[PDB]
């Protein structure tokens, strides 16, 4: 009885923020054990009744406050509460220690430490009257701070410190991490619930009244915020339900109106807008795929609608042509990388799209092929290579150059058209040659460079052979004209053999010389001439004054003819030259065409005379020209060769595979066929069944008796 | 009058071994095939092309064709056939 | 076994044997002791006579070098290289194809074979006498460094030592080689290589030995600047003076080269740049008009001054005055290029300046004239080239200043007009030319284009029948803009436009009635014929009922049915009164069936053609379809869309308003929506006042079952027979004042049972709420002074226990006197000091008497309320104070430029409570919004944030407050008073350990501290200052601070790691020079620990301290080029080795 007064005096001063002396502080510790020495539940429920009157007492300054009165109020009684209980329960470690634990083993149901008393009577007395309006004020606050105004954190804090720790189990008295029961179920629900109403209500509002691109910057802005607040003045386990809760309620549902507006920013250019709409878009799960497949179609669009305003003009335009598909790459290319960060999905629909429109499009269809794009690149190539941006171009040449299904018509006017720059010395530079070869070894195969270098190799040789020749000339008689010739390997080059021709005697010197000298060094080799390649320079003496003209062996021959006779008949000028109809009908109508043969339709009854007094107005004249329908019938030739080719290939590939496998069946034939010649061109089915029936007549591969439709082979 | 200045002439050399005529089947290079002249038009007499090798041998395709089921060896050489032309 | 069998096939000496066995390996390989036999094989066959094994066998070596032991690696790569050296072509050829192909797929960031490759292509190309070998180990050693730069760091000294002497071989590829390995290298080398490469190369331009060394040099240099950027960046002060002394020698091919490097410099380093762009842009104005040879190889020097002063321009904002000043002049007076190509090159210029611009508008205005004489010229050429230029170029000006073509309209249609028409002109010219003419007609008054039309009209409408599509929908859209500008609708204008319309309805009904013309074309003549029909219907014959015919049929399919509902909008709501009576009967069913096809325009869109329709033609409605149309409304009243819902209130309440017979049928599904839609939480702006509207409407119609006692039993039936949200309270408050507003007759009556309701000590809570609320609203507009016992019921429904009541009976005391100020506010001013005990919500009754009033009725009472608050301003207790600095901000609103001095007048003279209540007062003039206070504001609030210097604690706190409140909601007012408030803010974060105090018992420590209220509030501004303005404060003093902050309380520790966090992306730079002192105290702050006589909390308190600062941590290490320090290196480190470290950094990921 007098020990307890004592006791009661002491602590009574220990809830008070007055210091004391450690001295008293061990005094009421001595007392505390000499009241132990069970006996001790008298003691424990005398500071349960004491904590209760203090509490109860307590409450009743707080019963009527509001706003933000009762959180200071809530957290300033809390503080203090708190670091009392801390020093009480430090000056009863007796009892806690000994008495509770030999209470806790034994079998007791309500006895605890001395700290988790006072937090099981502060929950039981203050904390429960009073947490509605203490929620009900920080949700206020919370409310007010959204709107745009400056709050005390440090109240939203203290009463969110002040639930978590009020939830202790107290009954199983051991754990690990904190328990969150009254956190989640009196503040937390109430808070998220109240996040989804306030910006499922700004949202609809800022929407109906402004456009998406502020929108946007609002909800990026708000995220910002609620990040801050999060990490600020809440727990570290809201973080993740109130990043989900705020994206799903401010991007998940204007879902439709985003992709509305994506198109709207793809036809007039904002790439700013574009990019926040990635960033924003990129958090919900799966939400990138319609803005991908729209992506796609809008580039496959512009592709097509670009190349359709060129015309007709683009079908004998390469530049244009490939100009109009490289600033549409080039433009969505940096597109995609500048506001999409480089995704490898926007990269595969910026592929799918440019394959889709450079194999099929408006040029294509005037043409009723998809061969014709190949062409038009190797003939932007040949212009770019006749006579610092030129490695830039071609690069971006070779980067349009992946996107071609059908590679073969390319690889093929490639090298007809390097073979005409390279038998006519017209070549802008062998250092661009060079890269040009580089490019397609890193590009093409190995195969094709060397059929490549071989006529390189043979260049290389008949320049080697021509100061040969030179020096054999000096001892001996020497030759009227400069002579120079070009010897190539006849199964390395696309040259066919020249038509009918009688070789004019002012010429014959040189043919007999040559001839002798190759017959002489080389044994068991016969040349064959090309009159249609050769080309010359004519100097006259019989105008106003003199002229150098440049001309091929053709116009020499029908126009050294006329050094006899002013007038001639084409019926008979054919027999002066031995040339056909058809070739001498149009070196006739390109020579008066020029002014220079005055007398359209040419019939053997015309009479043809040469031309004197006119002249031109510079001294040099170039009257080698070609011929429009040459370029033409050439191109067909060329197409037709392709065609042959791909048979070959498709029947040497099935005789490799049956030679392999002894017996396959038809599909598995189809698959390994497609897959092998997948890199050059992709065939079609009739064609292969097609190689399959004719490869049977040649006594290849036959059909096994039963289990139809199953070849095997035959040696 | 006209006078020639300069020439400049493009040839081209092949072996003078055959005279204008198969190796494999005593037959010019320019006709039909004697194992498709004997028969009569049909899906494999449409390409009777003549095939270059990298030795600048010429033959008909469907001789060297032929020739290649049992043999590896260029008939006038001794070295490996590669078809290079058609 | 199947190996082995490969192995034999692939020496078969039959070509098809070893493709196939070659193919299939390489399928196969997509064994052990046995790779020594494949390796070997497949580097024989690599020489085969076939060219298909050797491409096979190169590709094979990808799938091989991934699938082997590494030291057959070693022999792979040793046999490849010493093939790559051999004495024939092929194998050369084929080797450096399959060592490219080998070092493609070797996995980046290995070692031993990239040095390896290094150790033999350095003496490759230290050769000097096989160009051929030199230029394929420059190729590899490119493709090496491209992708494998990261390692090998050790091989940077030799590769610059054999790099650096092959820019002076005679053969210019290999020095082309040379420079792209050599920005390969820069891209990833390291400082001393760096530096020994820069001097070598300005040593070199020094000597200047030879002209041609020269040229690959300054290439070299621009090259360097392209591919690095930031890292030359403090050498330009030596290197533009050499290149400026190389501008004037007399090669064309030097000067050239030489503006490229001054274009690499501007546009990659931009910082550096600035104090040469005077002489740079001198330069190129200099060498622009470079022609020697005419007098009106040299045009690329013109070509590339061109793109220096496009590339300057682009990239230079605030330089746009000296721009206008010196540069537009000479590039308008460039316009007559000879050549197409500079001429392009100067047309884009000034399109980047153009767009650059969007006072320089002045200075553009004053330009225009020259552009516009300029143009004349080049508007008539053979060149398509630069007739679209000039029309861009025209296009962009009239986008950037809408009206400045206003006097040059009858020199700038004839060239239009040419262009037109010329048969020599392709699709995208006459594009081109129909967008200017578009965008010039939508940018002017219709006034000046009156004199052309009759020049403009041809040619139009013979581009309308052009047979490419897309001219034709450049002409449509042309056309819908010429009608509109012929006869406007919203101006008196006196032009004739008779005899032009019937050549455009002729040239647009052919295009709208079509059925095979692409869809596009088809929206723009439905758009062009509803725009002709609203604009000048009344002059066209019979064809109104057939295109209106048309209209219906166009109506049914779904390409075009939203451009014909928006037409048909259009047409509707026109002042000429065009009758569409013949077309309402068959389309009203239709638009009523479109409100089912799920699409939000599509709805929108109908339910404004239908409002507008029944507006316009309610003479001929019929009760068929008005039902039809009343059918589907009740799906589309609901909370999910409220845009959707208030478009059907207001149908609602226009047919109630046009139709009253029709709202016998809306008592079944439809109200009950309604009513639903009363009681949802988020009612709210325009859908409450549509909801009001139509019930103001309903109940003056006066159907049965629809009257004011059967709505008002309806709107309060759930709440006198039992409501989970306060919103809906409100809501129904508000529709019960909005009836009785609607008839006054009842009103009494309604208003005694409230007062009995509230009155009576059986009715719950809800009843109390409800009818407090209710009584508010009415009495807003209502006078309700016959009530004798109003007053003395609210006052005493104020000493309640329910908090909600209490809140409720203040807003309606305040809501009340608003209808009549004279007889109520002297009551409220008397109570506030009759009664103490009830003073917190009186005050709450006056700031709402305050803020929902009229301006004209209070200002009598200024000067009484004023008095008042500043009477009760020194207050002891709280919460009473911060109401009535509410009510005093609020009143400083109304009339403010009297009242806002007399509040600046306290500051100087007063005391302690003063100063802070009038600076609290201040912070509530400040809204987001735009207000008429703002130029005040701007001009005063200087004198209230110098309060910063207080001796008094709370009053800098409040400055504070007020100061971040400004920040936050409108910066636009304390920006210029930055560099005046920033020391104060700075100074109000330090520690003060003078107010530290702490108060002990026994071996248990508690500290209390006066000033951390302050320092919270200082570094909230801080973090406020980030996001609002960042470019005008210095980021060098704030890290100081933030670095304070760090060891500085736990909430301050939080703010200031989420600041770290945020400043980790905004300018980066900064945060690297001090990363060094940043991790210290996070290293501190993650290692340190807590005693062992300690309660969980403070276990748990440190373990989220501790997560958020490696969160921070991690943030920090996520910036560039950081892992190479040696404090954070360090760090990473000791997070590694530690366990405990390591586990909360794995629990943050
Ligand atoms: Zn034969
Ligand atoms: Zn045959
Ligand atoms: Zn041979």
């Amino acid at each position: 009885d007098q020990i307890w007064d004592d006791l009661r005096a002491g602590i009574q001063q220990v809830y008070t923020r007055q210091s004391m002396a450690k001295s008293r502080y061990m005094e009421l510790y001595t007392h505390v054990y000499n009241y132990c020495t069970f006996v001790g539940l008298e003691l424990y429920k005398r500071l349960k009744e004491f904590l209760k009157n203090y509490l109860t007492n307590l409450l009743k300054d707080g019963e009527d406050l509001m706003d933000e009165s009762v959180l200071k109020f809530y957290t300033q009684q809390w503080e203090d509460y708190r670091f009392s209980s801390k020093v009480l329960n430090g000056i009863c470690a007796y009892l806690n220690r000994h008495w509770v634990r030999r209470e806790c083993d034994e079998g007791r149901k309500g006895i605890y430490e001395i700290y988790s008393l006072a937090l099981v009577t502060w929950r039981d007395c203050l904390f429960r009257p009073l947490n509605k309006q203490v929620t009900n004020a920080v949700l206020k606050l919370i409310e007010k701070e959204r709107n745009g105004e400056t709050i005390n954190t440090r109240l939203i804090s203290g009463v969110v410190q002040s639930y978590v720790e009020l939830g202790l189990n107290e009954d199983d008295a051991f754990a690990k991490g904190p328990t969150l029961t009254v956190y989640k179920e009196s503040f937390e629900s109430q808070f998220l619930a109240d996040t989804e109403r306030f910006y499922t209500r700004e949202s609809t509002e800022f929407l109906q009244q402004n456009p998406v691109t502020e929108y946007m910057k609002k909800a990026e802005a708000r995220l910002l915020e609620e990040q801050r607040r999060v990490q600020v003045y809440l727990h570290e386990s809201t973080q993740d339900e109130l990043a989900r809760k705020c994206e799903q309620v401010l991007i998940e549902k204007h879902l439709e109106i985003f992709h509305t507006e994506f198109q709207n920013l793809l036809d007039a250019d904002k790439n700013e807008d574009l990019g926040r709409m990635y960033n924003l878009v990129s958090r919900i799960q799966d939400g990138l795929g319609e803005l991908k497949k729209l992506l796609e179609t809008h580039i496959h669009n512009q592709g097509l609608a670009a190349i359709e305003k060129c015309g007709e003009a683009a079908l004998n335009d390469p530049k244009m042509y490939v100009q109009t598909v490289l600033d549409v790459h080039k433009k969505y290319n940096a597109l995609v990388m500048s506001a999409f960060n480089n995704d490898a999905g926007f990269v595969a629909a910026l592929d799918k799209a440019c394959g889709r429109f450079i194999n099929n499009n408006a040029v294509t269809k005037m043409a009723q092929s998809s061969s014709k794009s190949p062409e038009l690149l190797a003939r932007y190539c040949d212009s770019l290579l006749k006579k610092a941006e030129l490695e830039d171009t071609l690069n971006q040449v070779m980067v349009v150059f992946k996107y071609i299904e059908d590679k073969d018509v390319f690889q093929k006017f490639y090298a007809k058209m390097l073979a005409k720059r390279l038998v006519h010395q017209n070549s802008a530079s062998d250092d661009a040659e060079a890269s040009m070869i580089s490019k397609l070894k890193q590009a093409c195969g190995f195969e094709y460079t060397s059929k490549l270098q071989r006529m390189f190799q043979d260049i290389g040789v008949s320049k080697d052979l021509n100061e040969q020749f030179k020096k054999h000339l000096t001892n001996s008689e020497p030759l009227d004209l400069d002579f120079s010739i070009q010897v190539l390997s006849s199964g390395s080059w696309p040259f066919q053999q020249s038509c009918t021709f009688a070789l004019p005697s002012e010429l014959e010197r040189s043919y007999q010389r040559f001839t002798a000298f190759y017959a002489s060094r080389h044994s068991g080799r016969k040349l064959t001439w090309l009159y249609q390649l050769s080309k010359g320079e004519l100097v006259t003496n019989c105008f106003k004054n003199r002229y150098t003209l440049q001309a091929s062996t053709f116009q020499m021959a029908i126009l050294l003819q006329y050094n006899t006779e002013d007038a001639y008949t084409v019926q008979q000028l054919t027999d002066s030259t031995q040339i056909k109809m058809d070739i001498l009908a149009q070196v006739l109508q390109i020579l008066l065409k020029s002014k220079l043969l005055v007398l359209v339709e040419l019939k053997p009854d015309t009479l043809i005379k040469l031309y004197l007094g006119y002249k031109n107005k510079k001294l040099r004249v170039n009257i080698n020209v070609p011929m429009k329908t040459e370029q033409k019938q050439e191109q067909e030739t060329t197409h037709k060769n392709i065609e042959e080719d791909r048979k070959l290939l498709i029947q040497a590939a099935i005789v490799r595979i049956m030679k392999m496998r002894k017996v396959l069946k038809h599909q598995q034939l189809l698959g390994e066929v497609l897959t092998q010649l997948s890199s050059r061109f992709k065939p079609r089915v009739p064609v292969i069944k097609k190689c399959i029936d004719i490869l049977i007549e040649k006594e290849y591969l036959e059909r096994v008796d039963g289990e139809k439709d199953t070849y095997s082979y035959l040696a | 009058r006209f006078e020639v200045k300069k020439w400049n002439a493009v040839a081209l050399w092949a072996w003078d071994i055959v005279v204008d005529n198969c190796a494999i089947c005593r037959n010019h290079i320019m006709d039909l095939c004697i194992e498709c002249q004997a028969n009569q038009a049909s899906a494999t007499s449409e390409e009777c092309t003549v095939a270059w090798g990298v030795c600048n041998h010429a033959f008909h395709f469907h001789c060297i064709s032929r020739w290649l089921k049992t043999r590896q060896v260029c008939p006038l050489d001794n070295r490996e056939w590669e078809f290079q032309k058609y | 076994y199947h190996i082995s069998n490969l192995l034999e096939k692939m020496t078969s000496s039959d070509k098809d044997f070893r493709f196939m066995a070659t193919n299939d390996l390489m399928t196969e390989l997509q064994d052990d002791d046995s790779e020594r036999k494949v390796v070997k094989m497949i580097l024989k066959l690599l020489e085969d006579k076939n060219g298909e094994v050797q491409n096979l066998a190169v590709k094979c070596l990808g799938p091989l070098v991934s699938k082997v032991k590494e030291y057959q690696v070693e022999t792979i790569v040793d046999t490849l290289c010493t093939n790559m050296l051999s004495d024939k072509e092929q194998l050369r050829d084929i080797s450096s194809i399959g060592l490219k192909t080998v070092i493609g797929e070797l996995p980046p960031a290995a070692a031993n074979v990239c040095k390896k490759i290094t150790g033999r292509l350095t003496s490759a190309i230290a050769k000097q006498e096989d160009v051929s070998v030199q230029l394929e180990a420059l190729d590899i050693m490119a493709d090496m460094l491209s992708r494998q730069g990261g390692l090998l760091v050790n091989f940077h000294p030799s590769i610059l030592t054999c790099l650096l002497p092959q820019l002076t071989s005679p053969r210019l590829a290999v020095r082309k080689r040379t420079i792209i390995a050599l920005g390969h290298l820069v891209m990833s080398c390291g400082n001393i290589v760096f530096v020994d490469l820069i001097e070598h190369l300005l040593s070199e331009l020094s000597k200047n030995d030879s002209m041609s060394t020269t040229r690959t040099y300054i290439q070299c240099i621009a090259a360097i600047s392209r591919q690095a950027g930031h890292r030359i960046g403090e050498y330009l002060e030596k290197i533009i003076p050499l290149v400026v002394k190389f501008c004037n020698v007399d090669d064309d091919e030097l000067r050239e080269y030489c503006i490229q490097a001054f274009e690499s410099f501007v546009r990659r380093c931009p910082k550096e740049v600035y104090p040469h762009v005077s002489t740079i842009i001198n330069i190129c104005l200099k060498y622009l008009t470079y022609d020697p040879n005419y007098n009106y190889m040299s045009w690329k020097v013109r070509r590339a001054a061109a793109k220096c002063l496009d590339a300057v321009v682009s990239t230079r904002h605030e330089m746009l005055p000296e721009f206008y000043k010196t540069v537009s002049p000479a590039l308008i007076s460039r316009f007559k290029e000879r050549e197409e190509n500079v001429k392009a090159d100067v047309f884009h210029a000034y399109l980047s300046l153009l767009k650059q611009t969007r006072t320089p508008l002045t200075m553009l205005q004053s330009q225009v004239p020259n552009i516009v004489k300029a143009l004349h010229k080049q508007m008539k050429e053979k060149s398509v080239k630069t007739r679209q230029c000039c029309f861009n170029m025209l296009t962009e000006l009239v986008n950037v200043l809408p009206g400045a073509l206003t006097q040059h309209i009858p020199v700038l249609v004839p060239g239009i007009i040419f262009s037109l028409n010329d048969k020599s002109s392709s699709s995208n010219l006459k594009i081109d030319a129909l967008s200017c003419l578009y965008v010039i007609l939508c940018n002017h008054s219709p006034q000046v284009f009156h004199p052309h039309v009759q020049a403009l009209v041809p040619p139009v409408v013979a581009c309308v029948g052009d047979p490419f599509y897309k001219i034709t929908s450049e002409a449509l859209l042309v056309t819908q803009q010429l009608v509109k500008v012929i006869r406007p609708l919203d101006q008196p204008s006196s032009f004739d436009a008779t005899p032009y319309i019937k050549d455009l309805f002729t040239c647009t009904i052919k295009r709208l009635k079509a059925a095979d013309i692409d869809q596009e074309v088809k929206e723009r003549a439905i758009s062009c014929m509803g725009q002709i029909i609203c604009n000048l219907g009344d002059n066209l014959g019979s064809d109104l009922p057939n295109t209106l015919q048309i209209f219906l049929e166009r109506l049914k399919n779904e390409i075009t049915r939203l451009t014909t509902v928006k037409a048909l909008t259009l047409i509707a709501g026109s002042p000429l009164k065009i009758d569409l009576r013949p077309v309402l009967g068959e389309g009203v069913p239709i638009l009523a069936s479109f409100l089912r096809k799920n699409q939000r325009a599509l709805k929108l869109g109908t339910l404004s053609a239908l409002d507008i329709l029944i507006k316009n033609y309610s003479d001929s409605l019929t009760a068929a379809m008005i039902d039809a149309v009343l059918d589907e409304l009740p799906p589309l009243i609901s909370e999910s869309d409220m845009h959707v819902s208030q478009m059907a209130i207001s149908f609602l309440t226009t047919l109630a308003k046009v139709y009253p017979s029709s709202l016998s049928k809306i008592s079944g599904s439809i109200l009950n929506e309604l009513i639903g839609l009363v009681r949802s939480p988020l009612l709210q702006g325009g859908a409450l006042s549509a909801m009001l509207d139509f019930f103001q409407a309903l109940v003056v119609t006066g159907t049965n079952n629809l009257g004011y006692m059967d709505l008002l039993r309806m709107l309060t039936g759930p709440v006198y027979s039992q409501l989970t949200h306060k919103q809906s309270y409100y809501s129904i408050a508000k529709c019960v004042a909005a009836l009785t507003r609607a008839c006054p007759k009842e009103g009494p009556a309604v208003v005694g049972q409230f007062i009995q309701d509230v009155k009576n000590s059986r009715s719950t809570d809800s009843i109390r709420l409800l009818a407090l609320l209710s009584l508010g609203e009415v009495g807003h507009h209502i006078d309700l002074s016959g009530q004798l016992e109003l007053k003395s019921v609210i006052l005493e429904a104020f000493s309640s226990p329910s908090e909600e009541v209490k809140s409720a009976a203040s807003y309606a005391l305040g809501s009340i006197s608003v209808g009549n100020l004279p007889e109520y506010l002297p009551f409220v001013l008397q109570e506030i000091t009759s009664q103490p005990k009830r003073q917190y919500l009186l005050l709450h009754s006056l700031k709402e008497i305050i803020s929902s009033a009229s301006v004209v009725g209070l200002k009598p009472y200024v000067e009484n309320i004023w008095a008042l608050l500043l009477k009760h301003c020194e207050c002891a207790e709280e919460g009473t104070r911060n109401v009535v600095v509410e009510c005093l901000g609020k009143l400083t609103l109304i009339d403010p430029e009297t009242l806002l001095p007399r509040l600046k007048g306290y500051l100087i003279s007063g005391s302690s409570y003063a100063r802070s209540s009038v600076v609290t007062a201040v912070k509530f003039t400040i809204s987001d919004h735009p207000q008429p206070i703002d130029p005040l504001l701007k001009n005063c609030i200087g004198d209230f944030l110098k309060t910063l210097e207080d001796p008094d604690l709370n009053v800098r706190r409040v400055a504070l407050v007020t100061f971040n409140s400004a920040a936050h909601n409108k910066p636009s007012l304390i920006r210029d008073l930055l560099d005046t408030v920033l020391p104060h803010l700075y100074n109000e974060t330090k520690v003060r350990k003078e107010l530290i105090r702490e108060v002990e018992m026994g071996p248990f420590k508690h500290t209390v501290d006066d000033g951390l209220d302050i320092r919270k509030a200082a570094f909230e501004c801080m973090y406020t200052l980030l996001d609002s303005c960042l470019d005008r404060l210095d980021i060098f003093e704030f890290l100081n601070h933030v670095e304070d902050g760090l060891k500085d309380h736990y909430d301050i520790k939080m703010l200031t790691f989420l600041m770290l966090v945020r400043l980790s992306t905004l300018c980066p730079s900064a945060v690297l020079q001090r990363l060094d002192r940043l991790v210290e105290p996070l290293r501190a702050t993650c290692t340190t620990k807590v005693k062992a006589n300690s309660v969980k909390q403070e276990f748990e308190k440190q373990d989220e301290l501790k997560r958020s600062a490696m969160r921070a941590v991690a943030a920090l290490l996520t910036i560039p080029e950081a892992e190479k320090s040696p404090l954070m290196s360090e760090f990473q480190s000791q997070i590694s080795s530690n366990p405990e470290l390591a586990a909360i950094f794995e629990s943050i990921q």
